[PDB]
């Protein structure tokens, strides 16, 4: 792995520094850096491919060095160069494709493709260089079992659902209280609705509560609070819990009082926030609880007393909301996010030569289920392939 | 390193160090290997000059560490089953060298420079080719340079430097001259039908004029493979003109 | 601080650079900074933390210098090296935190903890390596005085602000006209209703303006400007202006009339956008003027005639509006943006630690009051803490 | 499978032994015999696989010996073992996996796999090491033609087989004698069940048997054997013999009376125990032979004396029993146990690999069927199979 | 922890072999290694104690080698060695201790104690011996973040729980339909019970399902399945889900039918065994999922049909059950099981030395609560004491 990104990181600089006219003091130790892996790699025969419609592909390699004595890089030196970078910019491209496109139940962090697995010997550990990008020096912190930290912007977090529950109910569903939620990506937008405006209730306040468990633990967020479920404020058709039939839901929103949010980890407050809206900060946390109120108002004008009585015709449903979005977030485990194209990149390859669904992922890459159910071995798959997604991202557009 | 003494096979594709390269566990040791298995010259075209350019770790004298490493290594190794006094001997024999790690990075990269100033001063191709004759080179004279080098740096002189500039250029040119010469008398005569003319005169003044060459000694097929391509090469231009007048 | 940078790029690019197999050259530069790191700091002592739970450690330097001769690293080296490496790195991780959890009113730009005060002497400035980040780039110009500027996704510019104005208004809320608007983060959502949709108005046009000042200068901004404001268009129950009683609000939605954006530079018209939406480039800017119409429909169908009737009982409010999105935009002075994880890293390192509120940052770093009263003693401390805290999130993930 | 075991605890040792730090005369010995298995698999090809979903897999051996001379280990001298070991690790589990994966009808214990079949040939005695794992011990002790001896903690000896034999019947099952048994894995559990508590019966007396036999001959073995069978003792409704009706069984629960265990060897009575009860011995038997009585109690109280009728309505039925665990025995054919995982491994590696059924051991390899029809060729394939499957759990986790 | 391993080894070896007569070069090696540690331990002050009540204690080292000179070892050599033996033991001893009472949230897996921090410094590598113990090797793996593996005998992966779940019911309990289940340890216990036998259900079936999640990963598990629960077939009187009122449960046994055990790995069945009982196995899975069914009857003799009526009064109520039992299985993380020794180990030292609850483990080291919610943080702290009591176990009776 740390071969494969020396490789890739190696041809990343030969295509950047060696330019025609520049000086080769500018270039020199990459010339070497360059002419080591071109010594390495010589002599040794690697095949790609060969599951789904991966095409099977022979590697072999003969290629010259490149000269250590110019002044200045001129036409010639690139041409030559050139050649050899676009080979090894294949070779590269491939290994790494037949590296994503493979999966193990067990030893899921191990090289899974022959040809990985044939760079993981001793002889190619002389093609090293640096590892220098987040993945590579999270692989390397991990491996060696230290702390370790992805950053996320817009972290992939919550499996995607949308749902209600009903504390309150009955067949003619005329009457209800409880919440409706949608938990997508990096956004919580939950609604309290009760259809009687705590008429009854005692002290005339309705308690609304929603907990969502992170899979993965995630630190240093930063979160935005607002006070509005702008998507379930319009009237809306459901169908009831069992399917048997729909209910009509009209609401009218009110604002949330005794607002506050917990975030927990393993079940105790690290943070409390109580009427915060806008920029929070959750250090620490694998569960977020919400918990807001429906207060009656106690004074209302004409038009507020009309559209809430206190029979039961009950023609407007009293609402309130809270959006919570996580801009960014840290994760020792990888995840998904809205600014890396790493789980597209797998998706694609994937999808584009037909593999066969493996033991491990769901089919497609699919990120609700995956998410859903990121255990171990999962993680250490996804890692895995993640890592090499942007190792080939160093090379391929 | 107690390994069972190598059975090598004349014309392996892989030299004995290639072998052992692989063979060897021993970092120190196999890296020093690899090195000097995969060092070789590297061709680079410098003032549309060939020239065969040496690693940058030899030059700058970077390698004799690790040539170091390896000989400190074999010293502090155990020889199993080697009577006594000649496994002392001969890992004293390597603290010999070992211990003039400055002084031998100074000889590598002073030899390096030289060779770089005296190469920046060569006009034609330096094509690399296995020939007939080689040059004897002495270990012991080798040996000799290792343990008494010093601490004083000598560089080419100036003037040294333009006289071998200079007679590289005259004889680059007279060998240019010469092939025109050359070339211009043989398509003169077939222009002009001397069918009793024996090309293999011109291509003995040709390299008797070279004035290096003992052109008694040349054999009859290189004799003719000259005259043939010498026959194919374009008259140059103010001897074709004169011609044509 | 520099030299602080310095510290954390060498034991980065060591950690990344000093692996096993890779050869020298690759990293004899940086060999040579390590050295020098180790010679300057051999002999001195710190003593870091005493505040809050932070706890009090003491730092002694004594290590060899890293080998020089060897052609390729092997795994002795590269043990030999990471037992140093653990060490500086723990100890710029407590330097940086310590240095994060304290403020001074006056000199804040200045070190405030013992350890960077006593590496801002001379002798450690052996240590300077080079300031390339963006964060250490613009300490260095602002030290020398000079322009700076950070590049911000969606900055955190605009301090959260949720409010309505009545510009006609009586005891029954019941025929009004005035504006509301959410202001949060870096996004405007602002809206205009009318009751009586402008029946009795001149022209039958109700004019709406809306002025957000920013805290700070933003130049060179793609902004998002679409013409309704998704989050004022359902039905609402909003408290009085006093808080004695509650008004209703059914809006109906029509089409903004005459929208026109104006950004404004110390009242100076810098750019002006009239009826488009979408993209558009704001180049310098401190406030920001959004005007719109409300326009009654000259032809209505019979359905919109009946919403709209020319008599008091006004079922429907008709309701127009924008919203505005700052992309990106570039600052002189730090703000909190929803990718960097500065803010994150200070406020957690504050809380875990529990630091007692100082006089310059608001309790717990609320960045709405931040904003809200961003003063240049809290603009000097808030630059401080936000490059210390990139300093250590070079090093800790 | 001589020289698999050595190569597998060579790998171990090497594993365990070979750490950083660690005097070199802790280690020479294991070096010696670590360079030996180098030196004698250099220069053989292998190939593994091809049977099932397992991979065809290929294997090389081009590694050099190891002489570096030092003290005490260092990084460089581990990580050149590490290469190595990782490759004979991998090498070694894929060998066993094909030979567990593998059967034969004739020459079971013989090698089935190529690679094992190779492994097998003369010039690879030089690794052999110590035999020191009971699996092991026992493989060349059988070679040897001497007594062979697997020690078991709950030895699943006991086909599962739930039943009941009806002595005496009616259509409408209203008066029943017979018995009724469970035996499975290490345990049986019998009851002799009475309708009449033998009224009727010669001295008030109804005597029940149980003979149990056993697939093989299990010798010092220590049991439990209680008076009471909790499984029988409860209300029940049982399908009758030939399925087409269900009968009622309603016991109460009497001692059993005369209880005489006898565990027998060729049809001679080794082991006898008469109304002992607790841990018993059994030295050496292959059947086991239950006989108990219930007598009707000669002095009943008047609710035992309503409970037991002379006439025919039968309410309650009166209930004898016994319970008998093997909880430690020991048996000269391998045997699956409730503390070893062989079964489960070899169970596993199948099911994993999709091997189809093969000739000898049964679908999805019942240990049911195969103690049911435990037939020596069978026999054969098992020890092999286990035998491989210890070897590979010595380096696989 | 390496080095205190090698501690404990080289002076368990030192007991049990330097035994007077002994050949001396039976102990070579053995002696090489101690008067290895014996140097390397030599002018080190060390520190344990001080939490709770365990006392304070310093150790001072400055032993002197053992001697060499003595073809066999006899009574004056065996004598000295021990002198210094004991004083070693009761170092390790402590540190052990010390190291087993202390827990962190942070890191768990790093050491806690004092004498272990300084252990863990690069001089003591130098005593490092053989790390062929299970938990160590295991440690090693798991540093180096390969596979892991812990073989258990009746592991303890469920929590206590023994509850009940009525689908149908009514406040005088006497037509209830549901399953009452005890998870306790190795062994699930379920049983679903119909008052009115599916008089009046659908196909004269009733469904029961039950779910149990374990919390982490078991792997060729071995497990026993019969068709009965034992615990569910007696009569009892069950205190109401709200605890108000008694309820009456008067089971009659019948044979569940359609029995399906699914071992689900996140939510795909990998293991399925239907109508199958005896010894099965689960070669990886995390849920468990036991269907099965209640069918009256088709046919009946009057006996069994008196039991079962078509009108309220039910007197008997249906039954059927299951049992399963995992007697041996493989997992990555640690657990208590019925072999081991360490978690009663753990917990006495605990208990005797009277450690306050800590901020990772529940009170007295509940192992329930533990198994329970077994975070990641408790899973590292646990098998950092196991690791611990281990090495402690080879020197401590
Ligand atoms: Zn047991």
């Amino acid at each position: 792995m740390d071969v494969l990104y020396s490789l890739s990181k190696t041809l990343k600089d030969a295509r950047d520094k060696i330019v025609e006219g520049t000086l080769y003091s500018n270039v020199s130790d990459l010339i070497q850096q360059f002419n080591q892996m071109i010594i390495t790699m010589n002599g040794n025969e690697f095949q790609t491919g060969g599951i789904g419609n991966l095409p099977i592909r022979n590697w072999n390699f003969n290629f010259g060095l490149l000269g250590t004595t110019l002044l200045n890089l001129d036409a010639n030196y690139v041409e030559t160069a050139r050649n050899t970078i676009d080979y090894f910019v294949d070779f590269v491209d491939n290994v790494c494709m037949d590296e994503m496109v493979r999966e193990s139940q067990r030893n899921g962090i191990a090289p899974q493709s022959d040809s990985l697995r044939k760079l993981s010997a001793i002889k190619f550990k002389r093609i090293n260089f640096d590892n220098s990008s987040e993945y590579i020096e999270n692989w390397n912190l991990q491996n060696r079992r230290q702390r370790t930290g992805f950053t996320f912007h817009k972290p992939n977090i919550f499996p995607y659902s949308a749902s209600f529950t009903l504390n309150r109910s009955q067949p003619a569903h005329d009457n209800l209280m409880g919440t409706m939620w949608l938990n997508a990506g990096s956004e919580i937008q939950v609604a309290g609705f009760d259809y009687s405006c705590a008429i009854n209730a005692p002290a005339n306040i309705q308690q609304f509560e929603h907990i969502v468990p992170l899979r993965r633990v995630l630190t240093t967020a930063t979160i935005t609070l607002l006070p509005d479920a702008e998507r379930f404020s319009f009237p809306r058709v459901i169908n009831s819990a069992d399917g048997a039939t729909t209910w009509f839901f009209n609401p009218v929103i009110l604002r949330p009082n005794n607002v506050e949010v917990e975030f927990l980890l393993n079940g105790q407050i690290i943070n409390t926030y109580q009427a915060r809206f806008g920029t929070i900060v959750a250090r620490n946390f694998d569960t977020i609880r919400l918990s807001f109120q429906l207060m009656r108002p106690p004074n209302m004008t004409p038009a507020v007393a009309v559209l809430f009585p206190n029979a039961q015709p009950f023609e407007h449903h009293a609402t309130v909301g809270l959006t919570l979005r996580i801009e960014s977030a840290v994760c020792e485990s990888v995840l998904a996010d809205a600014s890396e194209t790493l789980l597209a990149n797998v998706t694609s390859v994937r999808q584009e030569y037909a593999i066969p669904v493996g033991p491990v992922f769901p089919p497609g890459m699919n990120w609700t289920d995956l998410i859903t159910n990121y255990s171990p071995s999962r993680e250490d798959n996804l890692q895995r392939v993640f890592t090499v997604a942007s190792i080939r991202s160093m090379l391929i557009k | 390193f107690g390994m069972q003494r190598m059975h090598y096979r004349n014309g392996d594709p892989q030299t004995p160090f290639q072998i052992a390269e692989q063979q060897i566990q021993n970092f120190q040791v196999a890296n020093w290997l690899h090195f000097v298995n995969n060092n070789y010259f590297r061709q680079v075209v410098i003032d549309g000059v060939l020239n065969q350019v040496l690693n940058d770790n030899i030059r700058n004298g970077h390698v004799i560490n690790q040539l170091m490493e390896a000989l400190m290594q074999l010293s502090r190794q155990q020889f199993p089953t080697m009577p006594v006094d000649y496994k002392r001997s001969i890992q004293r024999g390597i603290l010999l060298l070992s211990n003039r790690l400055g002084q031998l990075v100074d000889l590598t990269r002073l030899l390096a420079y030289s060779y770089e100033t005296l190469m920046a001063c060569v006009t034609m191709n330096m094509q690399h080719v296995q020939t007939l004759t080689t040059e004897k080179l002495q270990l012991t004279s080798v040996t000799s340079l290792c343990m008494l080098i010093g601490n004083a740096t000598v560089i080419p002189s100036p003037q040294t430097l333009f006289h071998y500039y200079n007679v590289n250029v005259n004889f680059h040119s007279n060998y240019n001259e010469r092939i025109n010469d050359a070339v211009a008398i043989i398509t003169a005569a077939n222009r002009l039908n001397l069918y009793q003319k024996k090309m293999k005169a011109i291509v003995e003044d040709f390299l008797k004029r070279l004035h290096i060459f003992d052109v008694a000694v040349a054999p009859d097929d290189q004799m003719y493979r000259l005259r043939d391509r010498l026959r194919l090469l374009p008259v140059e231009v103010r001897r074709l003109d004169i011609f044509n007048l």
